């Protein structure tokens, strides 16, 4: 009934041997499927049964396992192999899907570029003020963003968005946005955007005061 | 000989145990589209009866056709049969493996659906008929002398695997 | 060439009933329906054993009926009662056995995005972001249906552009952000205008960033 794939992400570089585990809630038969899915695209069948491969799919994709514990070893990681994978027990009828092991490329740590943007004057006419914060070319994805408005931390109304790992430099980008009302904006003065990251010796604080 | 024209049955799956025996219908002349081998004849009507051990120059599992219990949510292998004339069916004898140590056990029950015409739906009123010995026993399935031209026998799962090797019929051509 | 195109892609209100139609160009296989929420993985919805249905799902026990039409060669999926959490891309799977007898879908559908919300189709609001290399961009703050195509300098500037994934705000509208990492020396001499293109509301905003 339940297919618990583990782990949720695998950080590995081109050439590394990568094994993905698929756990089954019950001692099911040898039937299983492995799907490769690159972002913004439809899934692709790689493995049928346990060991059988699909046409076109290279021989580096190896299958193994029986019962509950199942594996997906890769002979040599390739640049066209990075995608989220899904194990699926599929009999003639009731076939549940897996979690999703997102395969991510491994690269040397790069410090983010922090940019704080004050709310535009046109937005301030309607009654809103969304302060944006930009972090670019930072690896890994993990980075804590804090919105210290008027020397105090704000947790409400802070949407965050991370772009999918880049194709040229394999870096991530984050756009945290503190959307606040025009009435509360007048009450406060110094808006800060402090971020913590692996490639930073100390949390970088990028703040702005009221006025050009 | 068995006066059968063609039979519909799901594709033979593979048991991956130790050396991985292939239990596929290698001699099936008909076309296999999707998950069904329909419109043809193969290992289940070749005269050859499977041995006590399915592993025994051919690959292990050549004289058998298999299906796993986990790969069927319905719990039965829906097998259809097509005949040349409107015959009275006395009984169906199927040689299945009963190797309990490797999961290949005899079916728990077999119900058959009958129909006289090719365009009409199945008449109804199915004839349902229900261990330690690990030898392949020729399962006797009484069909009650019912006059029909096409069958739809469902073989229920009792063990983790269902390994049929030969399906034979007992019938007389009705005038 | 075999295709699986479904005629869906409609916004519905919480409680309404939408039906999808997986037409199959190029026909009678073990058919399934698999959905994928934006960001989330894949979860199988149901299956149909050639005209005779087979158990949909633990969650899809109530509602979700998979009808089949052989005269029109199309799978039909009526969703009946709906909740705001049912927004996902709906694909229709075609399960075909491999060379070992085991099942596994080889051909996937195109996918149609279904949005379940009470809000009405609203046009986007583009706001500029005040800028060794400086960063500048646009803010697509208030707009209801997805997606929005943001271009830079009429499709001439691509190096350093990062169009972030749309975040779902508390109001029910999405928020997109597109920024460009340009050098500080280039700021002031070059002109940066983002071509925001929105098809659902028939709107197109060409907003420049800091006119200098
Ligand atoms: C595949 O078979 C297993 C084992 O079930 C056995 O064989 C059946 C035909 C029947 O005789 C059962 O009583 C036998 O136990 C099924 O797995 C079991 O499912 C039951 C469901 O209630 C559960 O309690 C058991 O813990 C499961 N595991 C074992 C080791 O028995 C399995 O469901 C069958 N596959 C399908 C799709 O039905
Ligand atoms: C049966 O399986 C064997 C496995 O080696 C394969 O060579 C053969 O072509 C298969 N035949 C059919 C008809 O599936
Ligand atoms: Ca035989
Ligand atoms: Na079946
Ligand atoms: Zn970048
Ligand atoms: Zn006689
Ligand atoms: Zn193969």
């Amino acid at each position: 009934i339940q297919m618990t794939q583990s782990p949720s992400s695998v950080s590995a570089s081109v050439g590394d041997r990568v094994t993905i585990t698929c756990q089954a809630s019950q001692s099911i038969g040898s039937v299983l499927a492995w799907y490769q899915q690159k972002p913004g695209k439809a899934p692709k069948l790689l493995i049928s049964g346990v060991f059988d491969l699909a046409s076109g799919v290279p021989s580096r994709f190896s299958g193994s396992g029986s019962g509950t514990d199942f594996t997906l070893t890769i002979s040599s990681l390739q640049p066209e192999d990075f995608a989220t994978y899904y194990c699926q027990y599929i009999p003639y009828g009731s076939s549940p899907f897996g979690g999703g092991t997102k395969v991510e490329i491994k690269r040397t740590v790069a410090a983010p570029s922090v940019f704080i943007f004050p709310p535009s004057d046109e937005q301030l006419k309607s009654g809103t003020a969304s302060v944006v914060c930009l972090l670019n070319n930072f690896y890994p994805r993990e980075a804590k963003v804090q919105w210290k408005v008027d020397n105090a931390l704000q947790s409400g109304n802070s949407q965050e968005s991370v772009t999918e790992q880049d194709s040229k430099d394999s870096t991530y980008s984050l756009s945290s946005t503190l959307t606040l009302s025009k009435a509360d904006y007048e009450k406060h003065k110094v808006y800060a955007c402090e971020v913590t990251h692996q490639g930073l010796s100390s949390p970088v604080t990028k703040s702005f005061n009221r006025g050009e | 000989r068995d006066g059968l024209l063609s039979y519909t049955a799901p594709v033979g799956q593979t048991m991956y145990l130790s050396e991985a025996v292939y239990l596929n219908d290698s001699t099936y002349d008909g076309h296999t589209v999707g998950g069904l081998q329909y419109g043809g004849l193969g290992q289940l009507a070749d005269g050859v009866v499977g041995l006590d051990d399915f592993r025994k120059r051919v690959w292990p599992g050549y004289d058998y056709v298999g299906w796993s219990n986990h790969s069927f949510s319905s719990g039965y292998v829906e097998m259809e049969f097509e005949f040349d004339r409107l015959r009275a069916f006395q009984a169906m004898q199927v040689h299945c493996n009963n190797m309990h140590t490797l999961g290949a056990r005899l079916p728990g029950g077999v119900e058959c659906r009958f129909r006289r015409g090719p365009a009409m739906a199945w008449e109804g009123e199915p004839m349902r008929h229900n261990l330690g010995d690990p030898r392949a026993r020729a399962v006797s399935v009484p069909l009650g002398g019912r006059v029909a031209r096409f069958l739809q026998c469902r073989f229920l799962f009792a063990g983790p695997w269902l390994l049929f090797s030969e399906i034979s019929f007992i019938s007389d051509v009705v005038n | 060439q075999v295709q699986l195109v479904e005629s869906g892609g409609r916004v519905v209100q919480p409680g309404r009933s939408l039906r999808l139609s997986c037409t199959a160009s190029g026909n009678r296989y073990y058919m399934l329906w698999v959905r994928q929420a934006p960001g989330k993985g894949l979860e199988w919805i149901g299956t149909i054993s050639y005209g005779d249905t087979t158990y949909y799902a633990s969650w899809a026990k109530g509602r979700f009926t998979i009808s089949r039409d052989n005269s029109k060669n199309t799978l039909y999926l009526q969703m009946n009662s709906l909740r705001a959490e049912d927004t996902a891309v709906y694909y229709c799977a075609r399960a075909d056995t491999g060379d070992n007898g085991y099942l596994g879908l080889q051909l996937w559908g195109q996918g149609t995005l279904v949005t379940v919300s009470s809000a009405s189709t609203k046009g986007p609001s583009v706001f500029p972001l005040a800028p060794g290399t400086a960063a500048l961009g646009c803010l697509v703050k208030d707009y209801f249906p997805e997606p929005v195509t943001v271009s830079w300098n009429s499709g001439a500037l691509t190096s350093g552009v990062h169009t972030f994934p749309a975040v779902l705000q508390s109001s029910g509208l999405y928020s997109l952000s597109s920024v460009v990492t340009v050098p500080s020396s280039s700021l002031g001499t070059q002109t940066y205008i983002c071509n925001v293109n929105h098809k659902p509301s028939n709107t197109k905003v060409d907003k420049r960033v800091e006119p200098k």
